[PDB]
């Protein structure tokens, strides 16, 4: 039941530095090569770095060679990616993956990195007020991505639709999360919005 | 670098049917030892990629035998023998014969189903948002198929243009439907200058376009 | 014996 958990993503200014970490579990980390792969906003995949099981060898594409440095701590079962001289084109979701035989079999759920001169901005959350009724929350004017949305602290999952963010003319992101419920429902509906980069967490009753 | 070209890029298929994906490399993937290091991955919605096949035809442990890989040189194929709902996602081929390791652009497998008309809802801007000087009006199109739809905004029966943005969800594994949001953004002054706000929806499941609307004062 | 997806191509450290 192999597990990989990435952390460290954030908004970084151009020219800046950032270190990602990946915690490995439920396998003998020391016996496998490890890799980083990124997925850019257009959904394309780009291999970023690989390190051999014992750390003897590292490998990079030209796009990051010199600027990115992969390392591992076999005692602590952790993989690292040190990023420096960051460019706007490095904006991406970064995944840690285990090299198993000839390919990368298991990948973490990823950590988000945005490289921009723009400052962080937390979202303004507004209600979408309501036999089937629809209600929701408009999460607008935040930067950078991501925003996570749950309902009733994770208890309401059926009929929930959280839309991909769209970039507005202002350079700020916006998304809505909707839910269909019986029109008969007394019932309290609360959208839980978390924006890790700006340290914004708000709960909005609809 | 080796360019990996996948065909098709969008693959609608019915449940239980067969599907095939092509992957062509810009140079031969035969390594100096005569082996071929061409691999396939599947990214399910909301998840990171997972590997399916390695070295053209070898299934990783835990991958269904409904998947098969074949090909040689520059020409490769991934085949699914009977499609299941959990096959929904983006399939990527990848090569490691030549460094840098490269990926194809992805092929999105889409499930076919009967045509389903959207449920259309419209939401006025909240009073809290109006306090800030901005007005967002939202049109929701819920649980419809196919994905293609036209959403047109109208303010006092007058068509709008350039002041709206759309967003569509990925296909739901549970019922194979899409949902779409269209957001009309106006200044507070422009919003309070008009009374009727409407979104008109055109879709294959509707014999005539239908309009949902509200009156600002009423 | 150093292992990773690129070393594996030499079919020795398998």
């Amino acid at each position: 039941e192999v597990q990989l958990v990435e952390s460290g993503g954030d908004l970084v200014k151009p020219g800046g530095s950032l270190k990602l970490s990946c915690a490995a579990s439920r396998f003998t980390f020391s016996n496998y090569g490890m890799s980083w792969v990124r997925q850019t906003p257009d959904k394309r995949l780009e291999w970023v770095a690989t390190i051999s099981s014992g750390g003897r060898y590292t490998y990079y594409p030209d796009s990051v060679k010199g600027r990115f440095t992969i390392s591992r701590d076999n005692a602590k079962n952790t993989l690292y990616l040190q990023m420096s001289s960051l460019r706007s084109e490095d904006t991406a979701m970064y995944y840690c993956a285990r090299d198993y035989l000839y390919a990368m079999d298991y990948w973490g759920q990823g950590t988000s990195v945005t490289v921009s001169s723009a400052s962080t901005k937390g979202p303004s959350v507004f209600p979408l007020a309501p036999g089937t009724a629809a209600l929701g929350c408009l999460v607008k004017d935040y930067f950078p991505e991501p925003v996570t949305v749950s309902w009733n602290s994770g208890a309401l999952t059926s009929g929930v639709h959280t839309f991909p963010a769209v970039l507005q003319s202002s350079g700020l992101y916006s998304l809505s999360s909707v839910v269909t419920v019986p029109s008969s429902s007394t019932q309290t509906y609360i959208c839980n919005v978390n924006h890790k980069p700006s340290n914004t967490k708000v709960d909005k009753k609809v | 670098d080796v360019v990996m070209t996948q065909t098709p890029l969008s693959l609608p298929v019915s449940l239980g049917d067969q599907a095939s994906i092509s992957c062509r490399s810009s140079q031969s993937l035969v390594y100096s030892n005569g082996n071929t290091y061409l691999h396939w991955y599947l990214q399910k919605p909301g998840q990171s990629p997972k590997v399916l096949m390695y070295k053209v035809s070898n299934r990783f442990s835990g991958v269904s035998d409904r998947f098969s890989g074949s090909g040689s040189g520059t020409d490769f194929t991934l085949k699914i023998s009977r499609v299941e709902a959990e096959d929904l996602g983006v399939y990527f081929c990848s090569q490691s014969t030549h460094v840098p390791l490269t990926f194809g652009a992805g092929t999105k497998l889409e499930l076919k189903r009967t045509v389903a008309a959207p449920s259309v809802f419209i939401f006025p801007p909240s009073d809290e948002q109006l306090k800030s000087g901005t007005a967002s009006v939202v049109c929701l199109l819920n649980n419809f198929y196919p994905r293609e739809a036209k959403v047109q905004w109208k303010v006092d029966n007058a068509l709008q243009s350039g002041n709206s943005q759309e967003s569509v969800t990925e296909q739901d594994s549970k019922d194979s439907t899409y949902s779409l949001s269209s957001t009309l953004t106006l200044s507070k002054a422009d919003y309070e200058k008009h009374k009727v706000y409407a979104c008109e929806v055109t879709h294959q499941g509707l014999s005539s376009p239908v309009t949902k609307s509200f009156n600002r004062g009423e | 014996c150093e292992k990773d997806q690129f070393q594996s191509r030499n079919e020795r450290c398998i």
